RNA sequence: UGGUUCGUGGAGCCAUGGGGGAAUCUGGGCGGACCACCGCCUAAGGCUAAGUACUCCGGGUGACCGAUAGCGCACCAGUAC
RNA sequence: GAGCUAGCCCUGGCCAGGGUGAAGCUGGGGUGAGACCCAGUGGAGGCCCGAACCGGUGGGGGAUGCAAACCCCUCGGAUGA
RNA sequence: GAAUGCCGGCAUGAGUAACGAUAAAGAGGGUGAGAAUCCCUCUCGCCGUAAGCCCAAGGGUUCCUACGCAAUGGUCGUCAGCGUAGGGUUAGGCGGGACCUAAGGUGAAGCCGAAAGGCGUAGCCGAAGGGCAGCCGGUUAAUAUUCCGGCCCUUCCCGCAGGUGCGAUGGGGGGACGCUCUAGGCUAGGGGGACCGGAGCCAUGGACGAGCCCGGCCAGAAGCGCAGGGUGGGAGGUAGGCAAAUCCGCCUCCCAACAAGCUCUGCGUGGUGGGGAAGCCCGUACGGGUGACAACCCCCCGAAGCCAGGGAGCCAAGAAAAGCCUCUAAGCACAACCUGCGGGAACCCGUACCGCAAACCGACACAGGUGGGCGGGUGCAAGAGCACUCAGGCGCGCGGGAGAACCCUCGCCAAGGAACUCUGCAAGUUGGCCCCGUAACUUCGGGAGAAGGGGUGCUCCCUGGGGUGAUGAGCCCCGGGGAGCCGCAGUGAACAGGCUCUGGCGACUGUUUACCAAAAACACAGCUCUCUGCGAACUCGUAAGAGGAGGUAUAGGGAGCGACGCUUGCCCGGUGCCGGAAGGUCAAGGGGAGGGGUGCAAGCCCCGAACCGAAGCCCCGGUGAACGGCGGCCGUAACUAUAACGGUCCUAAGGUAGCGAAAUUCCUUGUCGGGUAAGUUCCGACCUGCACGAAAAGCGUAACGACCGGAGCGCUGUCUCGGCGAGGGACCCGGUGAAAUUGAACUGGCCGUGAAGAUGCGGCCUACCCGUGGCAGGACGAAAAGACCCCGUGGAGCUUUACUGCAGCC
RNA sequence: CGAUGUCGGCUCGUCGCAUCCUGGGGCUGAAGAAGGUCCCAAGGGUUGGGCUGUUCGCCCAUUAAAGCGGCACGCGAGCUG
RNA sequence: UGGGAGAGGGUGGUGGAAUUCCCGGAGUAGCGGUGAAAUGCGCAGAUACCGGGAGGAACGCCGAUGGCGAAGGCAGCCAC
């Protein structure tokens, strides 16, 4: 049937992107936690141009 | 007059459509003066606050003239009578000798090509707008301002009117379409005559679809819900309520008066 | 109403949101309701190291572990997944 | 976290082919004027049958399955909420 | 040594199940160490509004080539979407951006918020919506509308030439729009041809023939020709389009009333440029040569596509901005702008490949899902239906045999037809088109495909209409009439309703418990009550603010019922609600009678009675389509029986109409009638309504229903009562090879016993060791820390006149 | 209760006799036929339907007869539901 | 042709008495109704009176034992 994952690059970038996280204090705290943890990727990699 | 249908389908045997013979050969509307983009939206910044809205036909908004004191003395010729989707009444497109084109809410009896004007002058004729003071006591009137220079706000629905009852200092007494007796300031403008399209109350929607065309989503009863959603929710196989009938938000819906008591408007109202 | 051991208790003192609303040494706060005596301070202005807390980092030491232990990782790990 | 799902808003697209033939109009009949009645035109409808398409009615199978909702026949809507 | 313990390793089942659609395979010849599986050739099968092509999102080296098989592929593998390495993605015109705006977001001004932060006209961002200049062929192993060839355009910048007052984010026009139905002319596409161009071919009885079989186009400036879309032209006046405005708007006069003319599209023609089948020869994993100086002609069907801003009708009344045109202002008129012609400039980003699927979402080469465009012929009425089949792409990444039981799918059946069974569940009957002919009832539409009957093929003859050809031949559609021919059967195969009576419920189309319930549940038009006068009520929010609504009593919100017909009665004692400037009680506050604590005292500090104190409750009334409720006992009529009549007790009042053993009736299969041979079901009645009842509405209601119950005609493997056959599994051989479960096991029956149900204890009986296909009786079989029950001073969800609080309101 | 699936039907039976019929038999208020009751005896047989979920029961047509009970109110790793 | 009578019918207006209700003044021991009385309204201030406001209905005397029309029926006035 129709599963839950329906990929969309614009949706992924607009929803989980660096700028979206930077827009609000909760997301800035997300970036802080991932930085302290030593995450190689602070935000999901959305590709194509 | 109201259009009727033969029962060639169910829901077509009670369906009924308004008569559009007063709509002069002008069905599509006027640019320039109107239309504006009309923002469909059943809700606030986020949350729905009036339930069961949405859907229905797209609409262009006709930005009509509710303050006629702009063109005091300037007459205008009634050019057309058109259908307005954002209101129950019809709208009259009039051309001012000034050249400016405006829409007035179209009163009963208004004919195409007829002369209309607004001001303290103004013969007491259907269509003309005057301050309430210079209008004869007893004549019926519509598009009545509430406070001077604030715009027409009383009697604008199809077939409505208010009647002048008397005067009292700077105020005149109106009997509003509800039957309320109201003190309205003499300087308030109003245009003589009734609204017209008074057969609007006689139209039978006919089917659910027609309700949807007007953007009215289905309204579900509290009895049909659960106690989480309405105190009328549950219980078992049907229920007579079990308490004084209430809204979803807990307030009683049969008799509970709700206008605030200490409103400063109180000393201008006389009736129901 | 809050803090203090103080939970309305004889309930003060310190701060306040609010209504009223003084004075400048013979002026004012306090010594736990209050009054008198006797005593201690001088509000409604700001700055002030040290001694005190902690360990991202470096060093030293261990009746600390020794690859199912020890930090999640001794090994390109907050990675693969 | 509304890329599944529920609602709404903005903007796009899609619904093969057939039947039934509302109103209205033309002619005629009829009257004092009508109402009204016949044809011809007409193409209305949450209209009928029914592919795409949207469903999931009944049965069989499937049950460590092809499948963490499937498969075969049958069934509903199918210009409209 | 145990914790259904944790981590890791290895056994069990077990060489067992499965090897992932029944569309299908056979042979031969290559390569290789090794071929059912890789390569090539032939025979065969499958899809073909796809299982074929082209885009979009997603994926991200999968594309191509060379060298390879340790692992991945459900087996094999010389193979690949795998490994190693190299190569391949070319744009002024395609798409996105130095263009525009919508929802929405952001957001200077401004508003609000303990803080973080929230709203927010302008502006901005924001897109398969608007705007924008390109088509056809050839080349690579891989790119091409990108490279090349031909022809054609678009902007900018600089120059000359001719013209004009140029001239803004500003003013106006325009862009600018719905649904259905459509006319005219074209195109794409397709059918065809005695016409043209072709390598070829007479087979097996006949055919040298207008014989068979293949192909008979593509794009293309200017100017043309045809169809079509847009548009009136002037002269005065002007107070409006937020400055100005020659523009627009508006009034008055004149010629047009035409699409004449002006532009603007599409389509034919077109200088010119390309392509060019079948068959044959070759060596490819494929392409090339030739056929080729290829021909490139005439009819017919004809679109949902183009002219597209065409036309008509209808209500529910159908985006915005920029590009584009005009108008003017500051400024400037040696500027600048328009037209024509030259020379120059024209960036950044994607471009491979998959793409209904082995490359996207599904942990998998998963039977699931995925938007848009093309999607051919033939025939059946038709069509994107169904059957065959072009182009093409596939035979679904385990095979070989066998011919068991048994399972699934499919076919057939004597005689009977529902006797089966919860129930005709399933399956079977019917089935498309043409013609007759159809009842009760009804809201006059329907019920209607009622029911139910007849025709359906093929040949010959005569013959009526249309459309394209000129008023004709051909050609393309429809008919009418008359004779004949054949088979069991003529929509001969495929797609293509069983029929009828009655009732319950809901009026009807619809919605819903994704993943057991599609209904009598929700919704629905309609009806009633109530609130609400606009800073409306109500809702979200602390607020700002937003919805309501750029709406105004014919409008908006809440509640209930639920088309329609007929109707909705009594009770206001209680509750809710509404109306009541009287009275009672009633908090803070005021007021101080009076008393108290210290003081030598003025004084300071306390309590503190009357008395004035709101809302609310009490009290007075109304109000039931508001919350709710609407009795009992004894007597009486001249056959009995019954009680129209009477009496009494009580309540706030003592169910009327209508229906009734019902979706409600326990006793109950109430009792009679009807359906049957037989009727706890069903229908019509009586009323003794345990326990209907009038808007949580009552009684009916045409039609409608994948809703439920009953009954009959028709038809059957459902049944007496089974039998046979086909195939995919099962089974044997080769090959890859799971699982939950498992204290260990060397695990019989009976009668007893044991914690009350023994393979294991007692006695007897039976019994050589070990396997294979199997049936399920057992091992209280497996699977889930029982979901019913109880317990815990365990948890959660709900409502209320439980407690105590909070928002909110007075 | 860290699992023993529960009514009814279908299918497969099997066991006990305190026997529904068939066979032997005492008595009989046994003329005979047919009955009543009764001792012995299970070897076998013990119908098809309507109603209802029904076990049971009531009926229709029969028959020699239309038996009662146990086996986890036998039997869902056999089926139905 | 020339004149006459009439509530003939209709549409639009329009007048006064009176009823009921709301608002203010001032006024208080009941009003009301019937054959008799009670319900009821009235100490929350009624009936009675005055002032203004609202709304609907028919048309007091004229008026007649009158007139008009086919009938049912038709009445304050005005114009059409
Ligand atoms: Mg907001
Ligand atoms: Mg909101
Ligand atoms: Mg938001
Ligand atoms: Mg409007
Ligand atoms: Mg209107
Ligand atoms: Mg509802
Ligand atoms: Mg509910
Ligand atoms: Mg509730
Ligand atoms: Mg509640
Ligand atoms: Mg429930
Ligand atoms: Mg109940
Ligand atoms: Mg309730
Ligand atoms: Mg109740
Ligand atoms: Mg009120
Ligand atoms: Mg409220
Ligand atoms: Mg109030
Ligand atoms: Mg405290
Ligand atoms: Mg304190
Ligand atoms: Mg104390
Ligand atoms: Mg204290
Ligand atoms: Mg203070
Ligand atoms: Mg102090
Ligand atoms: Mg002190
Ligand atoms: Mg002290
Ligand atoms: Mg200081
Ligand atoms: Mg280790
Ligand atoms: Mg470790
Ligand atoms: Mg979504
Ligand atoms: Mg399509
Ligand atoms: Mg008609
Ligand atoms: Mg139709
Ligand atoms: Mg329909
Ligand atoms: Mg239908
Ligand atoms: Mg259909
Ligand atoms: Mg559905
Ligand atoms: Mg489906
Ligand atoms: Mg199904
Ligand atoms: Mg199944
Ligand atoms: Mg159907
Ligand atoms: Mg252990
Ligand atoms: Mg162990
Ligand atoms: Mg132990
Ligand atoms: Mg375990
Ligand atoms: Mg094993
Ligand atoms: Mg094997
Ligand atoms: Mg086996
Ligand atoms: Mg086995
Ligand atoms: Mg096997
Ligand atoms: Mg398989
Ligand atoms: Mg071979
Ligand atoms: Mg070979
Ligand atoms: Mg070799
Ligand atoms: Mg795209
Ligand atoms: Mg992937
Ligand atoms: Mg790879
Ligand atoms: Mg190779
Ligand atoms: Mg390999
Ligand atoms: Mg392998
Ligand atoms: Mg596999
Ligand atoms: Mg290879
Ligand atoms: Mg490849
Ligand atoms: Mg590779
Ligand atoms: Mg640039
Ligand atoms: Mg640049
Ligand atoms: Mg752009
Ligand atoms: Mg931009
Ligand atoms: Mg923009
Ligand atoms: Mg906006
Ligand atoms: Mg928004
Ligand atoms: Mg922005
Ligand atoms: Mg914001
Ligand atoms: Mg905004
Ligand atoms: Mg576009
Ligand atoms: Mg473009
Ligand atoms: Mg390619
Ligand atoms: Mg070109
Ligand atoms: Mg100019
Ligand atoms: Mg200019
Ligand atoms: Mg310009
Ligand atoms: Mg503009
Ligand atoms: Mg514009
Ligand atoms: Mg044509
Ligand atoms: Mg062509
Ligand atoms: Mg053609
Ligand atoms: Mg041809
Ligand atoms: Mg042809
Ligand atoms: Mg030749
Ligand atoms: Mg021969
Ligand atoms: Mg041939
Ligand atoms: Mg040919
Ligand atoms: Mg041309
Ligand atoms: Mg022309
Ligand atoms: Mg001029
Ligand atoms: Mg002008
Ligand atoms: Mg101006
Ligand atoms: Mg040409
Ligand atoms: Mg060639
Ligand atoms: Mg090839
Ligand atoms: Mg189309
Ligand atoms: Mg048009
Ligand atoms: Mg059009
Ligand atoms: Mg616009
Ligand atoms: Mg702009
Ligand atoms: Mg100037
Ligand atoms: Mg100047
Ligand atoms: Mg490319
Ligand atoms: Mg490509
Ligand atoms: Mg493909
Ligand atoms: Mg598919
Ligand atoms: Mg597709
Ligand atoms: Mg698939
Ligand atoms: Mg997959
Ligand atoms: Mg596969
Ligand atoms: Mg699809
Ligand atoms: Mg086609
Ligand atoms: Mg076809
Ligand atoms: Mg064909
Ligand atoms: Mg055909
Ligand atoms: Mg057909
Ligand atoms: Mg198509
Ligand atoms: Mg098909
Ligand atoms: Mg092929
Ligand atoms: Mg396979
Ligand atoms: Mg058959
Ligand atoms: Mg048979
Ligand atoms: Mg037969
Ligand atoms: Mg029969
Ligand atoms: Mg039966
Ligand atoms: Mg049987
Ligand atoms: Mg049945
Ligand atoms: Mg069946
Ligand atoms: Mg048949
Ligand atoms: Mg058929
Ligand atoms: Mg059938
Ligand atoms: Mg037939
Ligand atoms: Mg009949
Ligand atoms: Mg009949
Ligand atoms: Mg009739
Ligand atoms: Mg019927
Ligand atoms: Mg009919
Ligand atoms: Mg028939
Ligand atoms: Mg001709
Ligand atoms: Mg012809
Ligand atoms: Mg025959
Ligand atoms: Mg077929
Ligand atoms: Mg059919
Ligand atoms: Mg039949
Ligand atoms: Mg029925
Ligand atoms: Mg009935
Ligand atoms: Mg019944
Ligand atoms: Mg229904
Ligand atoms: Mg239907
Ligand atoms: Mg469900
Ligand atoms: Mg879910
Ligand atoms: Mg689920
Ligand atoms: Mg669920
Ligand atoms: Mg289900
Ligand atoms: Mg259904
Ligand atoms: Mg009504
Ligand atoms: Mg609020
Ligand atoms: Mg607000
Ligand atoms: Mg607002
Ligand atoms: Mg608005
Ligand atoms: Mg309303
Ligand atoms: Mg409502
Ligand atoms: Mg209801
Ligand atoms: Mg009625
Ligand atoms: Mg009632
Ligand atoms: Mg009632
Ligand atoms: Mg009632
Ligand atoms: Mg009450
Ligand atoms: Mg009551
Ligand atoms: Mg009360
Ligand atoms: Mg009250
Ligand atoms: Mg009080
Ligand atoms: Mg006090
Ligand atoms: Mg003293
Ligand atoms: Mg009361
Ligand atoms: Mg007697
Ligand atoms: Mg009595
Ligand atoms: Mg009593
Ligand atoms: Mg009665
Ligand atoms: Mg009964
Ligand atoms: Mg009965
Ligand atoms: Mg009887
Ligand atoms: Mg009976
Ligand atoms: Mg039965
Ligand atoms: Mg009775
Ligand atoms: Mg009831
Ligand atoms: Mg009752
Ligand atoms: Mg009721
Ligand atoms: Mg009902
Ligand atoms: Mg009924
Ligand atoms: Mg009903
Ligand atoms: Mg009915
Ligand atoms: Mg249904
Ligand atoms: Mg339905
Ligand atoms: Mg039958
Ligand atoms: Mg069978
Ligand atoms: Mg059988
Ligand atoms: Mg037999
Ligand atoms: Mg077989
Ligand atoms: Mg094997
Ligand atoms: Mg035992
Ligand atoms: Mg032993
Ligand atoms: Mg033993
Ligand atoms: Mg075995
Ligand atoms: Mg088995
Ligand atoms: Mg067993
Ligand atoms: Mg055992
Ligand atoms: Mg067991
Ligand atoms: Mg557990
Ligand atoms: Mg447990
Ligand atoms: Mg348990
Ligand atoms: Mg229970
Ligand atoms: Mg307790
Ligand atoms: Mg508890
Ligand atoms: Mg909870
Ligand atoms: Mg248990
Ligand atoms: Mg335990
Ligand atoms: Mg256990
Ligand atoms: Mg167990
Ligand atoms: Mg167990
Ligand atoms: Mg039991
Ligand atoms: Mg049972
Ligand atoms: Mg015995
Ligand atoms: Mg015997
Ligand atoms: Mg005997
Ligand atoms: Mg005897
Ligand atoms: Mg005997
Ligand atoms: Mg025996
Ligand atoms: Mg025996
Ligand atoms: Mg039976
Ligand atoms: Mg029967
Ligand atoms: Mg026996
Ligand atoms: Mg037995
Ligand atoms: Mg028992
Ligand atoms: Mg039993
Ligand atoms: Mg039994
Ligand atoms: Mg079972
Ligand atoms: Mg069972
Ligand atoms: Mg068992
Ligand atoms: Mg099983």
């Amino acid at each position: 049937m129709k599963r839950t994952w329906q990929p969309n690059r614009r949706k992924r970038a607009k929803t989980h992107g660096f700028r979206a996280r930077m827009r609000t204090p909760g997301g800035r705290k997300v970036l802080k936690r991932r930085r302290q943890k030593g995450r190689w990727r602070l935000t999901p990699a959305v590709r194509k141009r | 007059a109201v259009k009727k249908f033969k029962p060639y389908t169910p829901s077509r045997r009670f369906m009924t459509v308004a008569d559009f013979s007063e709509i002069t050969k002008t069905e599509p509307e006027k640019s320039l003066v109107k239309p504006l983009k009309k923002t469909g939206g059943r809700n606030n910044q986020g949350r729905i606050t009036v339930r069961f809205r949405g859907g229905g036909h797209k609409r262009l908004y006709r930005i009509i003239d509710f303050k006629r004191w702009d063109k005091v003395g300037i007459p205008a010729k009634v050019a057309a009578i058109e259908y307005d989707p954002n209101r129950s009444a019809r709208i009259a497109l009039l051309h001012y000798v000034d050249g400016e084109k405006r829409y007035i809410i179209a009163p009963d009896g208004l004919q195409v090509g007829q002369q209309v004007v607004a001001g303290p002058d103004a013969p007491i004729q259907v269509g003309n707008a005057l301050p309430l003071r210079f209008i004869p006591v007893g004549t019926v009137v519509h598009a009545v301002e509430l406070e001077p220079k604030k715009g027409a706000k009383l009697a604008r629905a199809a077939g409505t009117s208010a009647q002048i009852q008397g005067r009292e200092g700077d105020y005149v007494i109106l009997r509003l379409p509800s039957g309320e007796l109201r003190k309205v300031h003499g300087e308030c403008y109003a245009t003589v005559g009734a609204v017209g399209n008074a057969d609007h109350k006689n139209i039978v929607l006919g089917k659910a679809g027609r309700s949807r065309w007007l953007g009215r989503r289905p309204h579900v009863r509290g009895a049909a819900m659960n106690p989480v959603d309405h105190p009328h929710g549950g219980g078992e196989g049907r229920a007579p309520r079990g308490r004084p009938p209430a809204s979803p938000w807990g307030w009683q819906t049969k008799g509970l008066k709700t206008r605030k008591r200490r409103k400063p408007s109180s000393r201008f109202i006389i009736a129901r």
